[PDB]
RNA sequence: GAAACUGCGAAUGGCUCAUUAAAUCAGUUAUGGUUCCUUUGGUCGCUACUUGGAUAACUGUGGUAAUUCUAGAGCUAAUACAUGCCGACGGCGCUGACUCCCUUUGUGUGGGAUGCGUGCAUUUAUCAGAUCAAAACCAACCCGGUCGGCGGCUUUGGUGACUCUAGAUAACCUCGGGCCGAUCGCAGCCCUCCGUGGCGGCGACGACCCAUUCGAACGUCUGCCCUAUCAACUUUCGAUGGUAGUCGCCGUGCCUACCAUGGUGACCACGGGUGACGGGGAAUCAGGGUUCGAUUCCGGAGAGGGAGCCUGAGAAACGGCUACCACAUCCAAGGAAGGCAGCAGGCGCGCAAAUUACCCACUC
RNA sequence: CCCGCCCCUUGCCUCUCGGCGCCGGCCCGAAGCGUUUACUUUGAAAAAAUUAGAGUGUUCAAAGCAGGCCCGAGCCGCCUGGAUACCGCAGCUAGGAAUAAUGGAAUAGGACCGCGGUUCUAUUUUGUUGG
């Protein structure tokens, strides 16, 4: 039945995130192996072709990238499926316009297209530290990279900022109470706020507390926290409605009043 | 403990070693034998009598070569009849939907009990923690023995 | 063919189980190695990933440590002596982790000679005039003083092990396993460990 | 059949390695440069430390 | 640019529900007990201006009733098969001919040829794994300075926890059986100088190791339909545990040798039945419930029934191979060939279920 | 019916290193946690599809995830959604202390720098290396 590794992916089990029909077919792109997890990643040709309507089918897809017009972190990719994800930076040089792939604030990725000097360095959050021979010390961010000397102050959880043409972390910021963050998984997946706690669990699961810019207060897991600044003041640029998570019926009462029909 | 060598080949702990020195370092109060041991963490003690005293586990927590990570259960002993290891029975209540009741279950759980506990008798509380498969039927190791109630080890004037 | 499943075992109760599935790969056979002693002769498996391993049989030289001396040599395995496990693995002079061997013991006498400037257990000295006291009593006034004087009191071979060197042979054991590695290296037996193996076989045989 | 092309490879391999070495060899300089830098503000941690210890256990 | 060698895929998808009752499966956790083609990121220096012979296709002669049968003869290649240097080491430690002041010597002093080993990966052994609370004598030493003694330094990283990571020492090498490029495509420059001495970018491919991704496997806690006209079951034909090993990717009676006599049960064990694959779910429903789930998504199992293997990162694969059993096809009777529970279609079974159609335009 | 006073009302502590008062000195939060549980409230973590449910004139509906505007086309466009709920039992987490379990010193020992005796010893400073 299944003796190796699959390769298809069926259009009602694909993440619910990528915002798809059940009506196209039976298939989905499923994202070929990459940096980025493939519950938690997007493939070029949903950006391309449902998100920015650039191509109409997947023939047209795959003959815009054959054209060597995409670069996803500064190198060009070519294959359609490949698994872009958090804090990337997509470059279309042909139409000068670059965007950043960041959760809005209902769990999933947004359109969000950002100045030429901002797509030159990206954040990366440490998930190891470790020695190798002849004592080097090596980094290991949430996209695969590696670094070799880092500077011995930097320590899980922190987020460094990297040059996208050298690798070469420009700076960091520490995993500190009082620190901005966004959630990136769970249920509070896109909201932004302060730390101001950090419960720890020996042995399992240690949970962290934040506080948003308006009072309102939700946990997640150490797992999940994103530091995106030092405190109340982000180092990449913020969506729009910046993770505030507005309940649905200040939704309704916002969507009513400003009567947001058409031009 | 005075001669621990009861199989048919040397028992002695790993990453020990029996080195070169000269006379009379002891003929008697220095025997020249240090004692490997580790803490758990999660907050357990490393009993003293792992310390001090003398045996060869090597399933044995503190002393041994044996991780302990995962679940952390409880129970009490029911049956000490094989060699360093213990039965333990967990009593629970499972809860019927259809009517609004509990009934009463239990579960048996061979596990291993180091020597370094030697106060152990039918009745007593023990914690447990998990560890990669023991034998067939082990998968946990005896933490810690507790008897705090009534009928307890003997008559009350502690 | 052979396998390693759990599957044919009765749970713990007492009660059979059916089988649900065909045996896999996961669970294989490839049966023992039997390791003799003779000239070398090592096969390659090819296991679950590529990673070939090399299966040893009739291996006759091994790697072999003084611990106390912290000096290591190759040497040869010339018999077995004691096998915890099963009798019949001496009979045969199969060779697995944990057995205890008979070694060459000429290297460490060389190394501790050079090393102390001093002799092993020997008879008599007629064989020491054209060689060997060149090496021993190194014909120099620098150093075989200051040194060599350093080396002496630290050069006091216990009783067992200076009366194992007279025959020639040592007391080994085997702390690798030469059916997974194809090398058959170890350590020489000292102390308590040596006490305990050199009764235990006195004890069996005769 | 050698080619002047065949040589060009070679000499591109060639040179690829000798880059290697002296990447290797700068960030290994700087570095050691940063490391020794962070060395001092431990000294002055330690001394802070020690200062103020003497300081509480003056009285 | 046919053909053929080479590389990759064919382990996905599709179909069906026979087996299966703490088994599958579901929620929950663990690999600090394992393997992982590929992707992304790190690593790449201890005859050489380029080595060897030998098979396809192709040419030509054939054999058999017969097949995706194949033999003999003549050529020719590699990113197939097989060898194998060059550079740039100006590389440290152990050795110790000798050699220099005053204490001969030992030791307080300073050079030193000579030789050996000297990258990562494998195997065994060993060492260290640094900072606690203060003072008094005696033998020797640094500095605040002096020719018998007073104040004053002690130094990778991480985890709840490793016999972890990194470091030092002594050896080992598995070659035919680790690595360190004899490979292919685009477009260019200076010559104490006349094509070569030189050097310059951009790719493709390949590759030891680590991490990442996609997984796979083995484990933890809890959860199951009917049955007592099933009350005791299990155990040299391993049953429960202990020690040493074999084997395995790894933990483990997984298997062997030697010991102990254990393990489960009225809280239903053990045995039997199921027109039983599990679940997400479906019908009905005041509140509670009852019945169904072969079936489009997730997991498992199988390819007439059992069994055993090759290649491969991944298979006990059946659109692969080898046997036995049951069927059945061709034969020139010597021999050869087979597996629709894939899509159509046909026979049989039944109360009971569709076309031997068109297309890769969409989804992949 | 959150702060605290008749004894206590998170509260006893024991010190210690990190940032916090003030005129070398003065002090509370930070470390254990209230014997434990069941129970109850709350957070975390649980594929989609289906089910309930928000928006949207498929010509209506079953469905589906769409769609809405303004320019003579002279914008080489603009706005906006693809919510939310439920997901038992078991496991994780923090408040509550009624109800129901379980336990404490009767031949005692709780407590205070109370001491007395014997006995093991950590290895820091007396600058360092050692008796
Ligand atoms: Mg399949
Ligand atoms: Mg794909
Ligand atoms: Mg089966
Ligand atoms: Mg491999
Ligand atoms: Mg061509
Ligand atoms: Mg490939
Ligand atoms: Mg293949
Ligand atoms: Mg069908
Ligand atoms: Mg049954
Ligand atoms: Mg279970
Ligand atoms: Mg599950
Ligand atoms: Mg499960
Ligand atoms: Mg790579
Ligand atoms: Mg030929
Ligand atoms: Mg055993
Ligand atoms: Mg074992
Ligand atoms: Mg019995
Ligand atoms: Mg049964
Ligand atoms: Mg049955
Ligand atoms: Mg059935
Ligand atoms: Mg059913
Ligand atoms: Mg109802
Ligand atoms: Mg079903
Ligand atoms: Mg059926
Ligand atoms: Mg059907
Ligand atoms: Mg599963
Ligand atoms: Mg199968
Ligand atoms: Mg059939
Ligand atoms: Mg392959
Ligand atoms: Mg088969
Ligand atoms: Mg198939
Ligand atoms: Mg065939
Ligand atoms: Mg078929
Ligand atoms: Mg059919
Ligand atoms: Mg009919
Ligand atoms: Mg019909
Ligand atoms: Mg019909
Ligand atoms: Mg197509
Ligand atoms: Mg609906
Ligand atoms: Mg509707
Ligand atoms: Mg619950
Ligand atoms: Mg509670």
């Amino acid at each position: 039945m299944a003796r190796g590794p699959k390769k298809h992916l069926k259009r009602v089990a694909a993440p619910k995130h990528w915002m798809l029909d059940k009506l196209t077919s039976v298939f989905a792109p499923r994202p070929s192996t990459g940096p980025h997890k493939l519950r938690e990643c997007l493939p070029l040709i949903i950006f391309l072709r449902n998100k920015l309507k650039y191509a109409l089918t997947g023939d047209e897809v795959k003959k815009i990238c054959m054209q060597r017009f995409i670069k996803i972190d500064g190198k060009v990719r070519a294959d359609i499926t490949y698994p872009a994800g958090f804090m990337d930076v997509i470059s279309i040089d042909k139409t000068g316009e670059n965007f950043r792939l960041i959760y809005d604030t209902k769990g999933r990725f947004a359109v969000h297209r950002i100045t030429p000097e901002e797509a030159k360095y990206k954040l990366c959050k440490v998930r190891k530290i470790f020695v190798g021979t002849k004592g080097i010390p090596h980094l290991v961010t949430h996209d695969a990279r590696t670094i070799r000397y880092p500077d011995p102050l930097i320590k899980m959880n922190d987020t460094i900022q990297i040059d996208l043409e050298t690798g070469k972390i420009t700076d960091f910021i520490k995993f500190d109470t009082g620190n901005l963050c966004m959630v990136t998984g769970g249920a509070n997946l896109g909201r932004i706020g302060v730390i101001t706690n950090r419960e720890r669990h020996p042995g399992s699961f240690d949970v962290v507390h934040v506080k948003d810019a308006n009072g309102n207060s939700f946990a997640t897991r150490l797992s999940n926290i994103f530091v995106i600044g030092k405190g109340n003041k982000p180092w990449i640029s913020l969506p729009r409605g910046k993770g505030i998570r507005l309940t649905i019926a200040e939704e309704r009462d916002k969507r009513l009043a400003a009567k947001q029909s058409s031009g | 403990m005075a001669d621990i060598q009861t199989e048919r080949a040397y028992q002695k702990q790993p990453t020990i070693f029996q080195n070169k020195k000269r006379v009379l370092l002891g003929e008697t109060g220095k025997e020249k034998l240090p004692r490997y041991y580790k803490n758990i963490g999660l907050g357990f003690k490393t009993p003293k009598e792992a310390i001090e005293g003398t045996y060869i586990d090597k399933k044995c927590p503190f002393t041994g070569n044996v991780s302990i990570r995962g679940r952390i259960l409880s129970g009490v002993v029911t049956k000490m009849k094989m060699q360093r290891t213990i039965v333990i029975r967990r009593d629970y209540l499972h809860y019927i939907r259809k009517y609004n009741r509990f009934e009463k279950r239990h579960k048996n759980m061979s596990v291993h009990l180091s020597p370094c506990f030697r106060d152990v008798q039918i009745g007593d509380i023990v914690t447990v923690g998990e560890c990669r498969p023991l034998s067939k039927t082990v998968r946990f190791n005896v933490l810690k023995v507790t008897k705090a109630a009534g009928t307890k080890k003997q008559f009350q004037k502690f | 063919g052979i396998s390693r499943d759990n599957w044919h075992k009765r749970r713990k109760t007492g009660g059979k189980r059916k089988p649900y599935h065909k045996k896999r790969k996961y669970e294989l056979g490839r049966p023992a190695a039997n390791t003799k002693i003779g000239p070398r002769r090592i096969h390659t498996v090819g296991v679950r990933g590529g990673n070939k391993k090399y299966r040893a049989l009739r291996l006759d030289v091994g790697n072999f440590s003084w611990g106390s001396e912290c000096c290591t040599r190759k040497t040869r395995i010339i018999d077995v002596v004691y096998n915890a496990s099963n009798n019949e693995l001496v009979r045969t002079k199969t060779l697995v982790k944990n057995c205890i061997v008979l070694i060459d013991s000429t290297p460490y006498r060389q190394w501790y000679e050079s090393h102390y400037a001093l002799p092993l257990g020997r008879k008599k000295g007629a064989k020491l005039t054209p060689e060997e006291e060149e090496i021993l009593n190194k014909k120099r006034s620098k150093k075989i003083q200051k040194k060599y004087d350093e080396r002496k009191k630290n050069a006091k071979i216990s009783s067992l092990l200076e009366e194992q060197f007279q025959q020639g042979k040592l007391l080994a054991c085997i702390a690798s396993r030469p059916g997974q590695c194809g090398r058959a290296d170890g350590y020489v037996l000292e102390g308590k460990e040596l006490e305990f193996y050199l009764r235990k076989i006195k004890a069996r045989k005769g | 059949l050698v080619t002047p092309r065949v040589l060009q490879h070679k000499r591109r391999r060639i040179a690829l390695k000798k880059q290697r070495t002296k990447k290797n060899k700068e960030e290994a300089a700087e570095y050691a440069k940063l490391l020794a830098k962070r060395m001092k503000e431990a000294k002055e941690k330690r001394q802070e430390q020690i200062a103020k210890r003497r300081r509480l256990s003056s009285l």
